[PDB]
This record gives C-alpha cells, structure tokens and sequence, in this order.
C-alpha cells in the first residue's frame, strides 16, 4: 500500500522501499545485481535505500524491487518502474513561486525604505 | 574498419553527446589536436565529450594495439546565444536607444541649471 | 515553459500600480 | 521555441545595455551631488 | 527547454533591477534639485 | 505478473490481461475500456499507482506497479554563476535606495 | 592535417578542404556521388542552403582521386542548426558594443551638458 | 508577444516618468 518515494536532486537519484523501515533491503533492476560489486563505486546502494548518480536515460531506468533476505524477486508483487531525464543542478518551480518571489522582493524593499524613511521622521 | 576507429555516438536525446571507437588497450590516453589532456583507465571505454550547447570542437584520435591510428574532427553549432538581425528588432534597438539617450539629456541638462 | 505570462503581467502589473497611485495622489 | 529564445537573449543584451548607461548616469548625479554638497 | 527557462527568468530578474535602478537614479537627482 | 508499460510517439500506456484498479495518482481522461488505461500526454508528469491482477492461465496473484516520469518542461537549469551576481547586484541597489532615501531627510 | 575550415553566413554554409597548392578536390557524405553529368557541390566549391540539422548532418570527406573513400585524413561531424539572418555574437562583439557605447554616451552626455552650462 | 511586452512597458515607464515630474511640481 505504502508507495514508494523517490527524491531527485541534480543528478544524484535516492530510492527508497518504504515496506520494511525495521531492516536493511537490497535492490534488483531486472533480475541483475548491481552497486556495491567491487567495481563502479559510484553505483552504490545505502542501508535502507538507493543512491545512484549520473543518471542515464537511455540505460538505468526500468524495473526496480526491494526483497528482503534469501527471497525471490517474484514474492513480492510491488514493483517499481520510473522514468527521468535528469537534469544537473537544474529543478522545476511553476509560475505561482516566481510570482511570491517578486513579491517577496517588492514587499522586503518597500518595507526597508519605509523603515528607513520613517526612522528619519 | 578503414582506420577509421573513431566512431561518434548518436541517438541521445539528452543534452550531452559521445563518442567511441573499437579497440582494446590498456592505459588508453587521448589527444586533443595531438597534445596530452586525455587520458583512460580501467573499467571505462566509451568517453564522453560534453554537452551540446557548450559547443565543443577540435581533433580527437584512438588508438590500441596497433600504431598511431588515423583521427577525426568534429564541430558543433548549437548556439542559445544567436539574436535576431531582422529589421524587426534593429528597429526596436534604435527606438529605446534614443529614448533612453534623450531622456538622459533631458536629465543632464536639468541638473547643468541649479549650481 | 512558462513563456510570458511570467514576465508580461507580473512587472506591468506593479508598475500599473504605480501610475494609479500616481493619478490619485495627483 | 526557437524563436522565443532569440527574442530571450535580445532583451537581456538590451536590458544588460540599459543597465550600463544608467550606472554612467548615477557616476555622473553622485560625482555632481557629491561635489556641491 | 531547460535553457530557455532560466533565460526568461533572468531577463524578468534583470528588467526589475532596472526598474529599480531608474528609481533610485530619479530619487538622487530629484534630491539634488531640491 | 510484471505488467508491460508500452510507449508510442507522444502517447503512454498502460495494458495488462485484466482490470486495472485505480488507487492513488492521476490517469488522466476516464475510459470506458476495460483492460488497458490510457495515462495522458508524455509532458504531464503523470504520478500514480495502478494495481490489476493476473491473468487466466495466471489467477489469482495480483500486480501492482508505481509509474512516475520526470520529463520536465517546465524546469529551470540552475546556474550558481549568474543567481549570485543578480542577488549581490539587487543587495547593492537595495543598499543604495536606502542612503539616498535616508540622505532625503 | 589542417582542420577542415566552415564559415556559415546567414542560412548558407561553406566549406572546402585546400591543403594543397594543386590537387583534385571532392567531396563525400556517407559514400555517395551526386552531381556531373539544394545543395551546391562543384569541382572544387562546397555550399549548402537551408542547412536542416534533421535531414542535413553527418560525415564528410574531401578526397583526391583515385581511391575509395576510406584513406583521407579525418571526418567531419556538422551538426549545425541555423535561423534566418541571425548572427551569432561572442566575447569579441560585446565588449567592443559595451565600450562603444559608454564613448557615445560619455560623449553626447557631456556635450550636452557643457552647452547647458553656457 | 514580447514585443508587444515590451512596447506597453516602454510607452507606461514613459507616462509613469512623465506623471512623476507633473506630480512633483505640483507639491
Ligand atoms: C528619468 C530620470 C533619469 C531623469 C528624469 C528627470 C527628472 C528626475 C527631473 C526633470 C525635471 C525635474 C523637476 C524640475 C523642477 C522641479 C521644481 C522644484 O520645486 C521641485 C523639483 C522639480 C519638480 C524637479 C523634480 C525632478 C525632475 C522631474
């Protein structure tokens, strides 16, 4: 039920299954291992969740599942399927929060200058 | 096949491009327009380059088992940075141009009064 | 993207402001 | 779009113009005011 | 598209900073008049 | 049962062999068709979670996946070296305001 | 040796390669041989208009003859997009408009305002 | 569209520099 998060900032990409917050899990991307392998310190997985980097579109982005200790990848039936073209310190802000910011702007220098100008008497 | 090992990976929607060649060596470095900045080491073999809108160029070359093998070149246009020259926005130039100058005038000699 | 909506109505709203600000006072 | 960031940069080289001649015309009004008062 | 975004956002940031600059440079020079 | 996500030019869907079951997320314009879902454009950023069971051969065994895509175009790319310029340039007209408004009276 | 040398000017494009005093010049695009009995190839002048990045991109040879395209130096890669009359601007051209302008500017401001003075 | 942008915010900034002068010697 629990549905799982997923957090992208830059090109670092943290996931996480939230089924089993108790224990560790660890990761499958169709049926083939990765981070942690010796090799590609990069791809790495954590204690409870993933951290992966340089994020790729084309490879990297298909099934994901978490299962605990000595289980199938078919027992659970909640699996993951994400897409994402990542963008390197680059987020996304709707036209609502450039809007607040320019009134934020309008609204800090208006009350300075009458601030100043009243100090003044 | 051609020694022509250099190979320019295409199909990337993203804003990056690669480039690749078929050879297998060990300690493989790279030249850009003949000098030592490129270098590979192991568990890596396709390099990348940079992204589109940086517009890169130059000379780059590959080689592996067998001697100094034949480069390539490659230029990029992708610009972001291009304006219009039209007699659509000249004018536009023009007309805040001399506004902008004319009320500065205005101002100067207002201010060339009281003294 | 977001186009002009974010720049056309935001800056000629403020300063619209202030030439009816300035009508009154006036 | 392309067309939309042409029109983009052309306005930021303006403003980025106009920017420049109105520092040029606060050099001068403080230099003048600086001077009298 | 990623690009073009921030090049409206800092035209828009840029054009209210003229604004404000106009201002400041009518505030001294009406100040000096007086 | 991994459910197959299929992928047009500009359309994305969803089919399985049985009905899908909407329990949290978005899918876009309601369809009468049973059997396949149809999400909404590729630039919606379409978040959901979409459960259908199996199949006849394959009763009884449900099949529920999370489908996210992150293909903005509505994002900004963040250039730490302009924001600072304009923010250390709008501290100082700010500044300025303030000693000729002061310088006013 | 030399790199092949571009200039695009509005909408059109140019190129050759002339790393020879006399020499036979061709030109080649994924081993193909148009023209001799759209796009402007001659016995020794290469141009291209309306230069779609789409349908108009890939490798380039300029080749004596006298063998397969497969023995010249280097390729080409050209994966250029371009606009009607839109000139392209760089370091160069903006210091030089910012300098220009403070003179105007500088100028005309103190002109005027010397002949307000009287 | 952003011509027309900036041509109404050119023919207000105008007014509005204008309207300040008119107001400020009438005080
Ligand atoms: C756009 C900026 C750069 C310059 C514009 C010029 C402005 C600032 C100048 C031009 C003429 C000036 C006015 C000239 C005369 C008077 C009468 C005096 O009793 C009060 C100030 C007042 C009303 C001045 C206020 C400032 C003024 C309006």
């Amino acid at each position: 039920q629990t549905p799982y998060k997923v957090s992208i900032s830059g090109t670092t990409v943290i996931l996480t299954c939230p089924q089993y917050p108790g224990s560790e899990i660890l990761w499958q991307h169709n049926d083939k291992n990765i981070g942690g392998d010796e090799d590609d310190k990069n791809i790495g997985s954590d204690e409870d969740h993933l951290s992966l980097k340089e994020f790729s579109e084309l490879e990297q982005s298909g099934y994901y599942v978490c299962y605990p200790r000595g289980s199938k990848p078919e027992d659970a039936n909640f699996y993951l399927y994400l897409r994402a073209r990542v963008c390197e310190n680059c987020m996304e802000m709707d036209v609502m929060s450039v809007a607040t910011i320019v009134i934020v702007d309008i609204c800090i220098t208006g009350g300075l200058l009458l601030l100043v100008y009243y100090w003044s008497k | 096949k051609g020694n022509h090992l250099v190979k320019v990976y295409d199909y990337q929607e993203d804003g990056s491009v690669l480039l690749t060649c078929d050879a297998e060596a060990k300690n493989i470095t790279w030249f850009k327009d003949g000098k030592m900045i490129g270098f590979l080491t192991e568990d890596k073999k396709k390099w990348n380059l940079g992204s589109n809108a940086k517009d890169p160029r130059g000379m780059y070359q590959c080689k592996g088992s067998q001697n100094k093998s034949k480069p390539l070149q490659v230029y990029y246009r992708m610009c972001q940075n291009c304006i219009e020259l039209n007699a659509a926005t000249i004018s536009g130039f023009l007309f805040a141009e001399i506004v902008s100058i004319f009320v500065l005038a205005v101002g100067v000699y207002f201010i060339a009064g009281q003294d | 993207g977001l186009l002009d909506p974010k720049l056309c109505y935001l800056l000629d709203g403020i300063l619209f402001i202030y030439g009816v600000i300035l009508t009154a006072l006036f | 779009t392309l067309l939309l960031q042409l029109t983009n940069t052309s306005a930021y080289y303006m403003y980025l113009l106009l920017l420049l001649k109105s520092v040029v015309y606060f050099a001068i009004i403080t230099c003048c005011l600086l001077r009298r008062t | 598209t990623e690009k073009v975004n921030m090049m409206s956002l800092t035209v828009l940031g840029l054009r209210m900073l003229f604004a404000k600059t106009v201002a400041v440079n009518f505030l001294l020079t009406a100040k000096l008049f007086f | 049962f991994k459910i197959p996500i299929e992928e047009l030019e500009d359309r994305v869907f969803v089919n399985c062999n049985t009905s899908i079951t909407w329990v949290e997320g978005t899918v876009g314009t309601l369809l009468s068709d049973i059997t396949r879902l149809d999400l909404g454009k590729r630039i919606l950023d379409p978040r959901g979670i979409y459960r259908c069971n199996g199949t006849d051969i394959y009763k009884d065994k449900e099949s529920t996946v999370q489908v996210h895509y992150r293909m903005c175009q509505s994002c900004v790319e963040l250039d730490p070296a302009t924001v600072a310029g304009i923010i250390v340039t709008d501290v100082i007209a700010t500044l300025l305001l303030a000693l000729g408004v002061f310088c006013f009276a």
